[PDB]
RNA sequence: AGGAUAGUGGCCUACCAUGGUUUCAACGGGUAACGGGGAAUAAGGGUUCGAUUCCGGAGAGGGAGCCUGAGAAACGGCUACCACAUCCAAGGAAGGCAGCAGGCGCGCAAAUUACCCAAUCCUAAUUCAGGGAGGUAGUGACAAUAAAUAACGAUACAGGGCCCAUUCGGGUCUUGUAAUUGGAAUGAGUACAAUGUAAAUACCUUAACGAGGAACAAUUGGAGGGCAAGUCUGGUGCCAGCAGCCGCGGUAAUUCCAGCUCCAAUAGCGUAUAUUAAAGUUGUUGCAGUUAAAAAGCUCGUAGUUGAACUUUGGGCCCGGUUGGCC
RNA sequence: GGACUUUUACUUUGAAAAAAUUAGAGUGUUCAAAGCAGGCGUAUUGCUCGAAUAUAUUAGCAUGGAAUAAUAGAAUAGGACG
């Protein structure tokens, strides 16, 4: 007896499970992106699926319904907020039209790469899994972490990571202690 | 419908099989390096596109 | 880090309104010594079966196996 | 009008015509009647535990030739006699007599697989342990 | 079954109480008195979630047996005591007095009283009638039995209680134009005046309420509470006055005062 | 009418009357039925499930009966019987885990005889006592979230280049290959400590250790079609086996047994069973009935369903909310 | 309070339909599943936003409408008006 917590699933797989079509166009993104699963690429289209829901019925009510003002203006600020829809085309007819591609435009490990600091998706990836990109003041070490756009600017090296400072690191200090024993004092 | 074939022949094949044993070789990468590696070789290394692409070609 | 803080108006009312286990962190208290919670449940339903101080009954018991 | 009824007061007639005609499909037939619980070797359950009786060998249907190997298998939980196909190459001999087995079905609901007449359950288990991990060397049969 | 129940789990408290789904398997259950289960505060409830004096039940308990709170006046060491509706809370300690009336989110708002305001309480009359010797009674709805009441007063009335002696001072009618306060509902939390007031005799007596900017709304008389004349309430109002914003302004103001 | 009950009432009793339900499915039978909030799937309509975190109900081995009490037909109350069953000195006496943990049994099928009242709350004469309620930890690939198993250089050949690289240089631009070669980076792990906590475990943080085959080595299924991926090599020769289905296997087997290579999903991937979609193969939306399954041999006919048209229209006036439309 | 009441289906609005859950508003739980938090100073003696909203089908309740589809009315006038 306690209130359960609530779950739930982030992704959908597809319907045909071998389309030479699909198979391409993901093996494209990941390669592109720099991804470990078709898992990340589903889990977007599972976000489109229900973002492009929501307005779709949004769309279906007729324009001034107080439920389709509100909702599909919060929508809209969302994904403006987050980058993925541009700052103009603010409509619902423009969130429809949203593709995968837009929403792992915004991914930090991506971020990470574009904003120079990474010179590779991959070698992005590894410096945000150990811990060397503060999103802020923040060591954030999840490469799906979705830069809202207001924190761009602000994407830099970890103040405790070795490419920020104070640290020259676990290796180099092996390394360089080795070196200090072959030569003295 | 019998049912009572013969019972003693059980595993020939398997068993009379020459036994080889497997290669070592250098491990692959897991993961994102895995998928980097596919990506490479289908689509930034792409040679031979027999068709629209070969993926086992055998010998020839 | 963030956690909370409470500063009282005088040690006595700190030593009224804390927990003990919070007073015992700050060595303001001493942790009590008592039993383990299976042991004075088990003496609990021990004593449960004497009526009385049970003096009487000891008294009864060494009598009759004495003699 | 095409048959059915279409007053907006004939619930009752539509309702009914749906009920007397989903006896002809064969799930719901077999849902509402209880026939896995009733008649079936496995008393409506996924798998089911028996003592091996005896093997056999059985010949495949034509165009086919081969002998199958399936075991006489005795349900614990019912006493009821089954055939089971005993899958690999060899895997005969890991199943041995009056050893306990983990049968399923196959994958056609009931309805005999391939060309392999009358069996309808494949052995998983064998002494506790999977006829794969015994087929590829992973594990031993407990002797004792 | 076989008697009364002593346990409120949570997830069946009510919901205006506003307790996290988690932290607890249960949630105070409301002592019996003065107010309606579902419609109480619990003491423990509002010095712990609402005004957050206390961590915890423990301290709840540790602040009410030094008889700092008081209900109406009067002490009331009880944790799940059930304070609701124009309850005033005077914490003697920080000089502090509340009435409980619910903000327009139908919730109990921490809602602050001068002293002058704090000495009295309204009542709604539940009923009058005759007791024994003939002696007339009204009883209000926190259960406060009145004896000698003004002839003129009659049910879904209103009285002023004096809240140091059990007496009524001065007393408001049920007609249209007054202003009301619903006390149920989903109108919970709206304050308007009656534009009038439809019978059905044989059941739920209906009541038209507008307010400031012309909203009309209907709800049962049973969820009606007089509190004043048209305009100039005789209790404080909270923070809203019972308007009921829509979303999108309440968005737009969220908006507007947050940026300044 | 009385009795009984807290009280209404065939609840019961006496007398009296002959009623009451039912093809709009009564009565009976079945349920691998507790009901609901809900759950799964789903274009829409639907289909299946709901023992199970909340609400209501029922029960405490099966029946019945009752005491105390505001409240129980109470079972960690009693009485009796039935079933099971413990102790015994044989005289007797004591029982009820569908509470927690735990055992047996049953089975395809489900965890510790742990710590604590610190929190949530509850009870009591009560701030204090108690609470296997509850919380904490243990087992735990039920389900779910995020997401390591590498990243980056220099040396090898690509080549897409310009002044007709003439035949290649030019400070071209290295995406891919050299089981080379270089120094960097980090947590899995381990621990000073602090934090955490009722006390701890863990998480978050963190000093010192912690990758070169970075053996700190990812798997599960497959490679004829459906259906993404070999006609490569050795084995076997209708055998062994594979194969959901069509089909492979009888000496060139792309289908078996293997090695190599490749594909798919990936800390997960298969197998069985069930259920949803697919199924417009249950059909209201929305099926079919000449010949593929299906128009009763024919007519009458009750219940059901369905059922032609017609009764104040038209014109006028006034109020009057909404988009912008012109500083 | 009536020399005062034709009945019904249908549809509109309102209300009611516990919480959790579903959809959904807000909020950088480092992300996310979640949760209902939190945020801002002058951290010198505290200031402040929230914890929305919708859906929840049938039956019952109140209400507007009067098309559609039934029903009733004055024929031995035992009719209405007064
Ligand atoms: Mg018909
Ligand atoms: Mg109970
Ligand atoms: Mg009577
Ligand atoms: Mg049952
Ligand atoms: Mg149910
Ligand atoms: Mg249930
Ligand atoms: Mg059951
Ligand atoms: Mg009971
Ligand atoms: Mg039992
Ligand atoms: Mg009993
Ligand atoms: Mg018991
Ligand atoms: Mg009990
Ligand atoms: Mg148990
Ligand atoms: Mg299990
Ligand atoms: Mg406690
Ligand atoms: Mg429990
Ligand atoms: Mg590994
Ligand atoms: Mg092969
Ligand atoms: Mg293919
Ligand atoms: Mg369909
Ligand atoms: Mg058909
Ligand atoms: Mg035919
Ligand atoms: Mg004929
Ligand atoms: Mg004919
Ligand atoms: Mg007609
Ligand atoms: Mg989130």
């Amino acid at each position: 007896p306690r209130a359960p917590r609530t779950y739930s699933k982030t992704y959908s797989t597809p319907k045909r499970p071998y389309e030479s079509s699909r198979l391409d166009a993901e093996l494209k993104l990941a390669g592109e992106f720099g991804l470990k699963n078709k898992k990340e690429i589903y889990r977007i289209s599972f976000q489109l699926s229900k973002i492009r829901r929501a307005a779709r019925d949004l769309l279906t009510r007729d324009e001034k319904d107080p439920k389709r003002l509100f909702e599909g203006n919060a929508l809209i600020r969302r994904l403006v907020r987050v980058g993925v829809l541009s700052e103009d085309k603010k409509k619902l007819d423009y969130v429809l039209a949203l593709k995968v591609e837009d929403f792992l435009e915004r991914r930090l490990q991506t971020q990470v790469y574009k904003l120079g600091l990474a010179k590779s998706v991959h070698h992005a990836r590894v410096l945000i899994t150990q811990r060397h990109i503060a999103v802020g003041k923040q060591i954030v070490n999840i490469p799906s972490f979705m830069v809202r756009l207001d924190s761009e600017k602000h994407i830099d090296f970890a103040p405790t990571s070795p490419f920020g400072g104070a640290r020259p690191g676990r290796v180099a200090r092996r390394n360089a202690a080795r070196k200090a024993e072959a030569s003295g004092e | 419908a019998k049912v009572h074939g013969s019972l003693a022949r059980a595993g020939k094949v398997k068993s009379q099989t020459p036994k080889v044993e497997k290669t070592e070789k250098p491990k692959k990468p897991k993961g994102r390096a895995y998928k980097r590696l596919l990506y490479t070789r289908r689509f930034v290394n792409v040679t031979l596109v027999n068709g629209k692409r070969r993926m086992n070609p055998g010998p020839s | 880090s963030v956690g909370f803080g409470l500063v009282y108006n005088s040690v006595a009312e700190a030593k009224k309104f804390e927990p003990t286990y919070r007073l015992v962190r700050y060595g303001l208290a001493e942790k009590v010594e008592k039993a383990s919670r299976q042991q004075r449940k088990q003496k609990k339903n021990r004593d449960k079966k004497i009526f009385g101080t049970g003096k009487r009954l000891a008294k009864k018991v060494a009598r009759r196996n004495a003699d | 009008g095409k048959g059915k009824p279409r007053g907006l007061n004939s619930a009752r007639k539509l309702r009914v015509h749906r009920r007397n005609n989903r006896w002809a499909e064969n799930n719901y037939k077999k849902r509402l009647l209880g026939t896995a619980f009733k008649s079936s070797p496995f008393g409506g359950s996924s798998h089911a535990k028996g003592i091996v009786l005896e093997k056999l060998g059985i010949e495949s249907k034509q165009p086919n030739s081969a002998i199958r190997k399936c075991v006489r298998v005795q349900l614990i939980k019912n006493g009821k006699k089954v055939t089971a196909f005993v899958p690999n190459d060899g895997c005969l001999n890991f199943v041995d007599e009056n050893d306990e087995v983990l049968l399923a079905g196959f994958g056609r609901k009931g309805k005999a697989k391939g060309d392999i007449p009358g069996v309808r359950f494949k052995v998983v288990k064998v002494s506790g342990v999977s006829l794969l991990a015994l087929w590829k060397e992973k594990k031993e049969k407990p002797r004792s | 079954a076989r008697g009364p129940k002593k346990h409120l789990k949570r997830l069946a408290a009510p919901h205006h109480w506003l307790l996290d789904k988690l932290s607890g398997c249960y949630a105070p259950r409301p002592s019996a008195g003065p107010h309606k289960l579902r419609e109480s505060l619990p003491l423990i409830v509002f010095l712990r979630n609402r005004l957050k004096y206390a961590l915890n039940g423990r301290e709840v308990k540790a602040i009410l047996m030094q008889r700092h709170v008081k209900v109406d006046g009067k002490v009331r060491t009880d944790t799940t005591y059930p304070a609701g509706f124009m309850d005033v809370i005077t914490l003697d300690a920080t000089n502090e007095n509340f009435r409980l009336v619910y903000d327009v989110k139908g919730r109990f708002a921490v809602h602050r009283i001068t002293d002058e305001e704090a000495s009295y309480k309204l009542g709604k009359v539940k009923k009058v009638q005759l007791g024994k010797k003939g002696v007339p009674y009204v009883v209000t709805h926190d259960g406060r039995t009145i004896r000698y009441p003004d002839p003129n007063i009659k049910v879904n009335d209103t009285v002023k209680i004096d809240l140091a002696s059990g007496k009524i001072t001065d007393f408001i009618k049920f007609d249209a134009g007054k202003l009301v306060y619903v006390t149920g509902g989903r109108n919970l939390g709206r304050i308007g005046t009656i534009v009038h007031k439809e019978r059905h005799d044989g059941g739920f007596d209906l009541v038209h309420i507008k307010d400031s900017l012309d909203n009309t709304f209907v709800t049962r008389l049973n969820n009606v509470f007089v509190i004043g004349e048209q305009g100039k309430p005789y209790i404080s109002l909270p923070k809203g006055k019972g308007i009921k914003l829509s979303i999108a302004e309440e968005r737009d103001r969220r908006r507007a005062q947050q940026g300044l």
